[PDB]
RNA sequence: UGGUAGUAGCAAAUAUUCAAAUGAGAACUUUGAAGACUGAAGUGGGGAAAGGUUCCACGUCAACAGCAGUUGGACGUGGGUUAGUCGAUCCUAAGAGAUGGGGAAGCUCCGUUUCAAAGGCCUGAUUUUAUGCAGGCCACCAUCGAAAGGGAAUCCGGUUAAGAUUCCGGAACCUGGAUAUGGAUUCUUCACGGUAACGUAACUGAAUGUGGAGACGUCGGCGCGAGCCCUGGGAGGAGUUAUCUUUUCUUCUUAACAGCUUAUCACCCCGGAAUUGGUUUAUCCGGAGAUGGGGUCUUAUGGCUGGAAGAGGCCAGCACCUUUGCUGGCUCCGGUGCGCUUGUGACGGCCCGUGAAAAUCCACAGGAAGGAAUAGUUUUCAUGCCAGGUCGUACUGAUAACCGCAGCAGGUCUCCAAGGUGAACAGCCUCUAGUUGAUAGAAUAAUGUAGAUAAGGGAAGUCGGCAAAAUAGAUCCGUAACUUCGGGAUAAGGAUUGGCUCUAAGGGUCGGGUAGUGAGAGCCUUGGUCAGACGCAGCGUUGUAGACGGCCUUGGUCUUGCUACAAUUAACGAUCAACUUAGAACUGGUACGGACAAGGGGAAUCUGACUGUCUAAUUAAAACAUAGCAUUGCGAUGGUCAGAAAGUGAUG
């Protein structure tokens, strides 16, 4: 940490690019019943736990 | 002058450890601080460390020997009795 | 990196066919403690390192300038 | 005054992360990593450091020419002189005794 | 963690051209440079190392085997030794007195190095503080303090 | 130094050198004017015993 | 979902104020002006562990920031981490763990060099031979395990909204591989010099062996060096000026690398010692050869030069809607040290503690093999050429970025380190740096928490002087019983302590002559000789300076050979930095360790000898430990103990 291997990096990567709300255009689509991202991971809540 | 009465170099252990125990650590201090005569160069410059061990400080040599003085008294009566077992082998 | 005393030795260096570049530097420093005086470095580009050439006297400089081989590119001050 | 920093990332101060303060021509106090200390060869059998011999760091010699490893004698970057004389003297003196041990016993056989 | 001083020995490899170092334990006496001779026809000097059936009775040898070929079991704390007391030609046995006091008979196979071992009268010293004795025993195993079991 | 450099100017020789020179190891002298004094008093002596 | 209740409360960390800007709206945002704080064992600069985007920018104010909000470690959208040299990679440590084997119904257990036929290395065979075969050797015997141990290699300056020992400019070095050009050697085929210690840009060398480096505790003082601190002269810029002050602050810097040179230590040669002598702060050395004289060596260091002033720094001018500068200067000469920190050299103390290993690299012994000159050898000499892969790199490292459910007065390893007082890294105040964040406003009742101060008495309070008070720094005097003779002891108990003007002591560096002479190895100067050259200036012109100087000199030009006189005596004269110690007057509303800091002591008893250790969240003790004493078992086909077993295991 400040100092990493490979495999941790690749997982921050993985974990950045899932940390972002709803694309805007899902919500117009037919049967729709998702309304907001339920899988938002902050890191002052949750620490992923690598 | 002469510092301390009778204690001597136990003089640095101070009020602990008893009377005997003291006076009986620096009759072995005596012997193993001192600075011994090298039996080879004719120099007293055998110093010891590591017990048992008698290292001259010039000459290079070194002496296994007794742990607190040069040789033990009961080790050097039993070269002496080599001295009478090794001439039954010719006379 | 290197320091040159010899004359002769530089103009050996200024044509061994790795050294593309020299360049001429003019220093301004005072002798013993009196005098302003012009001093001259010619320093060459050696693939490894950079020689150098210290010539206080100008005299000798003015020579040494129009001694050097003409396909050599000179950086001037 | 000016406070300096370690260059590498090793915060401890061990014996491979050893600081000298330096001013730098920009004017400012800058650390530099120094490398531990190189020793002298010893001769094998005094201990004395043995002399004509650059101290260097062990890969370091690998970069140096051969008179700076080497003095001039039999036994030359190995042992130190002194050393070197006595087994001479010695490897002298007993291979001529030795040749007394060979002729005592061309006579002490004959005359039993 | 030993009382007795090591001795580095260093001998010619008889059968190719190279030096082995062997340690022995160091007899009281033994100054570096002393010719160190193992055999059978070895002299009895203090540091050589003999056969019992070779030497004569009263000889004080320490580092001796048990078995011919274990290389040195028996008295090897130091200021102890062995006293060969007497020989048994007949089945080439060697009776000899251990350190404890216990007589016991063994094979005159076996080698003894001749001489009293270095180090001795080393607890002859009180250890007159707790620390002292931390440190004799921070070199030799896990055995320190003792709690006493009704406690 | 001021009795080595006393003996290397020859204003004292050795003799008197090794014997101030373990009085000075001693107190026996309390500062430099006070061995001057002693060593012009002691060459004093031996030159009224010459 | 209530009553409770719009109450408990949002009070530790000395602290905020004024004006302007944005805005619907500023106790809280931004700038400026003040005022303070941490005060360099910092609320400062970097990091390890950990977090993972929090770093940085534009926009937004629903939710979160237990008040506020136009602000944010929030929300929305994007941007950002560049390495031959830093680390990981490689090595082994305590240890883990295959293979061979041995158990176990089996999951799996033991063991790691072991009851194992456990593999590669250079030369010859080549011109079927592709690189197999005929040998000569050698035997170690997996693998993992330390981004704090071992280790091949870089630095400076600049640069971005966020990266830099990585990018850019310059300057280097290491490893691996190629081949040439020189130089060296050679018909004395595989170098010479030095009495020697050893030196030279080079100056064959296999298998095998040996030695060195890697390789190393801790404490103490001494020497040297670096950086910081302090200080003098000089060259700039700012502040103060009612008065005074040659004033107060600030800039004046130099890297990696390379060449030459040098300091202890060590060694060689001549030489010979007692009328014992060298010599350290610390007492060790010398006929196993001192002191003395002359040398050799190492180079962390230091110095000079190159890098490199063309860099950075501090100023000045001419300007410039803006872009962007351009032109100039200077950047110099020193000194001190029980100073602070740090590195090291030689020592000295300590031990029933004597204080890692391997990789890697080098050297020597050895002599296989190969090599001459019409030229073969030489890449551990100079130069040149080519290439250096992978992964990490942003930021915080904490009274908001980690863990404690939280943006929790806790907890978490380390480096740097300023001025004054002062013994001090104590406390107290300031500089560089960073903050000004911890809901506010008004009053200031009871009872609290935190700090105080009290007439007279003095523990009479109380289970008990619990809590406070009192002493306390330094200097000088004086110090009992008891004792293991070391202590007890800063025992007890007294006396001083400012400011000012002085006095005495405590140290260094060079000079030890007059006269006649040589070189005054300064040669000045008058004269030139011709390198009299660089460069300036002007319409090769034919003017400028000759660097105002190698070279030749008529001498007035404070270092001296040789002797004269006789040189020698008291040992001096000049001169410069340090502070320490002792005393005297004089003076102050009798004060003066003026703040801070900072022992109460004695007479005894019970108990454990002591230093130490534990019930982390009620027990820190007379308990546990301890050294000391004593006992018991055991001679390894063993004593104590483990295993479900084993061709097992701990002490070992």
């Amino acid at each position: 940490a400040a100092q990493k291997s490979f495999r941790i990096k690749q997982k921050m990567a993985k974990a950045k690019k899932q940390n972002r709300p709803l694309p805007q255009w899902i919500r117009l689509r037919t049967n729709n019943t998702i309304r907001y991202n339920a899988k938002r991971r902050n890191w002052r809540r949750t620490k992923m736990n690598i | 002058a002469k510092r301390t009465k009778k204690v001597g170099i136990t003089g640095k252990y101070g009020v602990r450890y008893g009377s005997s125990l003291r006076r009986q650590v620096k009759k072995l201090e005596i012997q193993q601080h001192a600075r011994y005569d090298c039996s080879f160069c004719g120099k007293k410059t055998v110093k010891r460390g590591a017990a048992g061990i008698w290292t001259c400080s010039c000459c290079k040599k070194t002496v296994a020997g007794g742990a607190y003085t040069v040789s033990t008294a009961a080790a050097a009566t039993v070269r002496s009795t080599i001295r009478r077992l090794r001439e039954m082998v010719e006379a | 990196a290197r320091e040159i005393t010899d004359i002769k030795q530089f103009l050996e260096l200024t044509r061994r066919a790795d050294v593309k570049t020299a360049t001429v530097k003019i220093n301004k420093k005072l002798n013993k403690a009196g005098k302003p005086f012009r001093q001259t470095k010619f320093k060459v580009r050696g693939s490894s390192s950079l020689y150098t050439l210290v010539i206080n006297d100008a005299g000798k400089a003015k020579k040494l300038i129009q001694s050097l081989p003409p396909t050599l590119k000179v950086n001037r001050l | 005054a000016q406070r300096v920093t370690f260059r590498r990332r090793n915060p401890y101060n061990t014996r491979s992360n050893k600081i000298k303060v330096v001013k730098t021509p920009g004017g400012i106090l800058r650390a530099q990593h120094v490398k531990k200390l190189a020793t002298r060869p010893k001769c094998g059998d005094c201990g004395s450091a043995l002399q004509g011999i650059s101290t260097l760091r062990p890969r370091q010699y690998a970069t140096v020419s051969k008179t700076h490893k080497t003095v001039s004698r039999a036994y030359g970057g190995s042992r130190c002189a002194n050393c070197v004389k006595e087994r001479i003297i010695r490897a002298f003196l007993i291979e001529e005794q030795k040749i007394v041990k060979k002729v005592v016993k061309e006579q002490t056989e004959a005359a039993k | 963690g030993r009382g007795a001083p090591l001795a580095k020995v260093v001998f010619r490899d008889p059968y190719k051209y190279r030096l082995r170092e062997e340690i022995f334990i160091a007899n009281e006496g033994v100054h570096t440079g002393q010719f160190i001779y193992a055999g059978k026809k070895a002299s009895l000097n203090v540091g050589n190392v003999l056969p019992l059936g070779s030497v004569p009775e009263g000889t004080i040898v320490s580092n001796v085997e048990e078995k011919p070929g274990d290389r040195g079991a028996l008295a090897r704390a130091s200021g102890n030794y062995v006293i060969i007391i007497g020989h048994n030609p007949d089945e080439n046995k060697t009776r000899v007195r251990l350190p404890s006091g216990a007589k016991k008979v063994i094979s005159s196979d076996a080698r003894g190095v001749i001489g009293v071992i270095a180090g001795g009268g080393r607890v002859d010293k009180p250890l007159l503080k707790a620390g002292r004795a931390f440190h004799k025993y921070r070199l030799k195993r896990n055995s320190w303090p003792k709690t006493r079991g009704v406690a | 130094r001021l009795l080595a450099k006393y003996r290397d100017a020859g204003k004292i020789d050795k003799h008197l050198y090794h014997v101030l020179y373990k009085e000075s190891k001693g107190n026996a002298f309390k500062h430099k004017r006070a061995l001057v004094e002693h060593i012009i008093q002691a060459k004093a002596d031996a030159q009224r015993e010459k």
